[PDB]
């Protein structure tokens, strides 16, 4: 049991280091996917991360979005899942020095 | 069945533009493209509406059972 | 005539008691009002988080959640949104009328 | 910092073209959520007047009653939709339709043969009488008040030439359509616009200049008048980026795909609103913005329930 | 407070397969063993080869929450152009002294190589990365 077709290609696109999102966009995607009124959380409020880029403009990554959803769906009394997985996309496709096949999860945060 | 009233995709009323369009292909010896350009169907959703139509009602109407034949 | 008792509803499951986190549910709405209202709401400097979500297209429902800090109430922040949308639309109408007249 | 007055300073309108059926106008310095709000409302929520309940008394034509009823629904009527209020449903049919909420259109056509045309098929219109049933045959039937109210705005189809049905001798159509006030969101027949759409202003950022015959050769890659060259010995310039269609044909050639960038102006919106004739497109836009404002007033007035 | 600060000379600017990120390879002008590999949004912060970046790693912007800027106060970001907030996820040793630290700013990775200076750069739940130009 897993997501399929479009959801897979959407995860591939959203999770690219190239995908950035403004505070407005980030928070919108978040409430779009999490409804605390629906029992979708273990917090009864919403929590959020610091932006990836503090600079010129506050910017969040897609991986930060997956961090926010995992931080919001797991119970606050438990540390974040730690996992080293791999992708079906060789690193060579993202460049001569890019490293994108190692899936890294540290304390609930896709790194 | 009969020339649609509106173009499914856009919304522009087209049912008024059939007979003149057919006249423009007969009387003016125009071509389908230029005829549709003069009809104002400047979008392909509209273009296709009239361009592709098949007014099968003329074939249906010869079956009218309410008149002797 | 009556103050509409069913248009907007405050989802107790989604509302703090201190005072700065609510989910509101509006009936018979969608992105139409929603995305504009969240956009203006994000202009409020006292909004920490705000967004809208449709529980399901067929249901014709709109939930909009505003969680702020202790310097505003979510009902107050929402009223700030609506006053901004009304005044802004007044601006749009006014400049549109002016340019219609200028022709 | 952001205020509604700094928006009023920043918001612009430029109207390129205002036809009694089409308006092409620009909204500069707005948010996409607002332009999309106006578009969405202009399409679904702006009320218009369209046939809703067709009462047939006879239909011997080779066309299905239901189908003909839907086609009569599709006919746009040249009616100012403000002449009528909404018809409720909480109440019996005898109260539903009054002269304040309903417009009656009668259609009584009987097809005959004509006394002997020339050859034969000499079309249909000469061989037969009333062979072609058009929307122009929808006779408007007022009641009392609205009879007077429409003295100077009688009810006419916004396109009488629409062919509605084709008959044959002895075939007949008698029906009475009840036109009500409705919104384009509840059914597409109530949408007053044919096409209300926006497009972001195309921006053509030339990264390095091109000149001579490579500049004019670049110029021919875009719609005729987007790229202008005055001399070309010094620059190949953009006469008007608004003329472009973003066909992105220029990228097919290495002569350019490394010396041009193609973007858009997120703030600048090019609206195109074409009306179906029921109302003038600008008046439709006015109703759309007044509709969004009225909605914000409804949400201010409502009491937060719990 | 600060943990590491240096002026770096960019040796490579590779866009990879991206439109607004690039993996920059740089080396410190001031210490032969200091090396850097960082993915930056050049659309926000354009960079070129052989260019002078003033990289500083700090534990905070001080002079549970995050606030948009306010012209009533400033931070260490007021001194620098490009700021990222990230975490350290790996510590590798290149010699009996060389150690390479890894941060991820939501997936924008950085690999600093050194040997001893790291000892003011121990693993922490957060690292602010500030760049000047
Ligand atoms: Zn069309």
């Amino acid at each position: 049991r897993g997501l399929i077709q479009d959801h897979i290609s959407a995860g591939v696109w959203l999770t690219s280091k190239d995908s950035f999102f403004t505070r407005e966009q980030y928070q919108q995607y978040i409430y779009g996917c999490i409804r605390p009124e629906d029992g979708h959380t273990t917090r009864s409020k919403i929590v959020t991360l610091p932006p990836t880029i503090f600079k010129p403009y506050p910017l969040w990554t897609g991986k930060q979005i997956i961090t926010t959803v995992l931080l919001n769906v797991t119970p606050p009394d438990m540390p974040g899942i730690n996992l080293i997985s791999k992708n079906k996309i060789k690193n060579e496709y993202w460049g001569k020095g890019s490293l994108e096949n190692e899936v890294l999860f540290k304390d609930g945060a896709l790194l | 069945m009969i020339v649609p009233v509106r173009c499914f995709s856009c919304g522009k009323v087209v049912g008024d533009k059939w007979e003149s369009y057919l006249n423009l292909l007969q009387e003016d010896e125009l071509d389908e493209g230029t005829a549709l350009s003069r009809l104002g169907l400047k979008r392909y959703c509209c273009r296709r509406m009239i361009l592709t139509h098949v007014d099968l009602i003329e074939k249906f109407l010869r079956y009218n059972p309410l008149e002797k034949r | 005539e009556e103050p509409d008792r069913e248009k907007i509803k405050l989802l107790t499951q989604a509302t703090s008691e201190d005072g700065t986190s609510a989910s509101f549910q509006i009936v018979e709405e969608d992105h139409t009002l929603g995305n504009a209202l969240r956009y203006v709401i994000m202009k409020n400097p006292d909004v920490e988080f705000c967004g809208y979500s449709i529980p399901h297209p067929s249901e014709n429902l709109l939930n909009i959640r505003i969680q702020t800090y202790g310097e505003t109430t979510a009902v107050d922040a929402l009223q700030k949104g609506l006053k901004d949308l009304m005044d802004l639309c007044d601006v749009v109408e006014s400049k549109f009328t002016e340019k219609i007249k200028s022709m | 910092e952001w205020n509604v007055e700094k928006f009023k300073k920043d918001f612009e309108v430029n109207i390129s073209s205002l036809d009694a059926r089409e308006a092409n106008f620009d909204l500069i310095n707005i948010d996409t959520s607002i332009a999309n709000a106006f578009r969405r409302i202009m399409i679904s929520e702006v009320p218009s007047v369209a046939a809703e309940y067709v009462y047939f008394f006879n239909n011997t034509s080779v066309i299905q009653d239901e189908v003909l009823a839907h086609r009569i629904g599709l006919v746009p009527l040249k009616v100012d939709p403000d002449m009528l209020t909404w018809v409720d449903s909480n109440l019996p049919d005898d109260e539903k339709f009054t002269d304040e909420n309903t417009i009656v259109l009668s259609l009584n056509v009987k097809c005959t043969r004509n006394p002997d045309a020339p050859k034969g098929s000499t079309d249909p219109k000469e061989l037969y009488n009333n062979a072609h049933v058009y929307a122009r045959d929808l006779k408007f039937e007022p009641q009392g008040r609205q009879s007077t109210t429409f003295a100077d705005c009688p009810v006419v189809p916004a396109d009488p030439d629409i062919l509605l049905a084709k008959l044959r001798p002895g075939q007949e159509i008698s029906l009475k359509a009840h036109c009500i006030l409705g919104i384009g969101g509840d059914h597409a027949k109530f949408s007053p616009v044919s096409t209300a759409s926006y497009r972001l202003l195309p921006q053509i950022n030339i990264l390095q200049p091109i000149k001579g015959e490579s500049a004019r050769r670049f110029q021919k890659c875009f719609p005729p008048g987007v790229i202008g060259i005055d001399e070309g010995s010094d620059e190949a310039y953009v006469k008007d980026a608004r003329k472009d269609t973003v066909s992105r044909e220029v990228l097919r050639y290495e002569e350019f795909a490394d010396k041009v960038k193609l973007g858009r102006v997120r703030n600048h919106f090019i609206f195109n609103v074409e009306s179906a004739g029921a109302m003038t497109p600008e008046e439709i836009f006015f109703k759309s913005v007044r509709i969004l404002k009225n909605k914000a007033e409804y949400l201010k007035n409502c009491p937060i329930t719990q | 407070n600060t943990l590491f600060d240096d002026i770096f000379q960019v040796s490579e600017v590779d866009p990879g397969r991206y439109n607004k990120v690039c993996r920059i390879e740089a080396a410190s002008t001031t210490q032969d063993q200091c090396k850097l590999t960082l993915d930056i949004n050049v659309e926000l912060f354009p960079v070129a080869a052989q260019d002078s970046l003033t990289v500083t790693i700090a534990s905070s912007l001080n002079l549970r929450s995050w606030r948009p800027p306010q012209a009533g106060d400033r931070s260490l970001a007021d001194d620098y152009d490009y700021v990222m907030y990230g975490t350290a996820y790996k510590f590798e040793e290149v010699s009996k002294d060389l150690i390479a630290v890894y941060y991820s700013f939501g997936g924008l990775l950085m690999r600093l190589e050194g040997n001893y200076r790291n000892l003011n750069n121990l693993k922490q739940e957060n690292a602010y990365l500030l760049i000047r130009r």
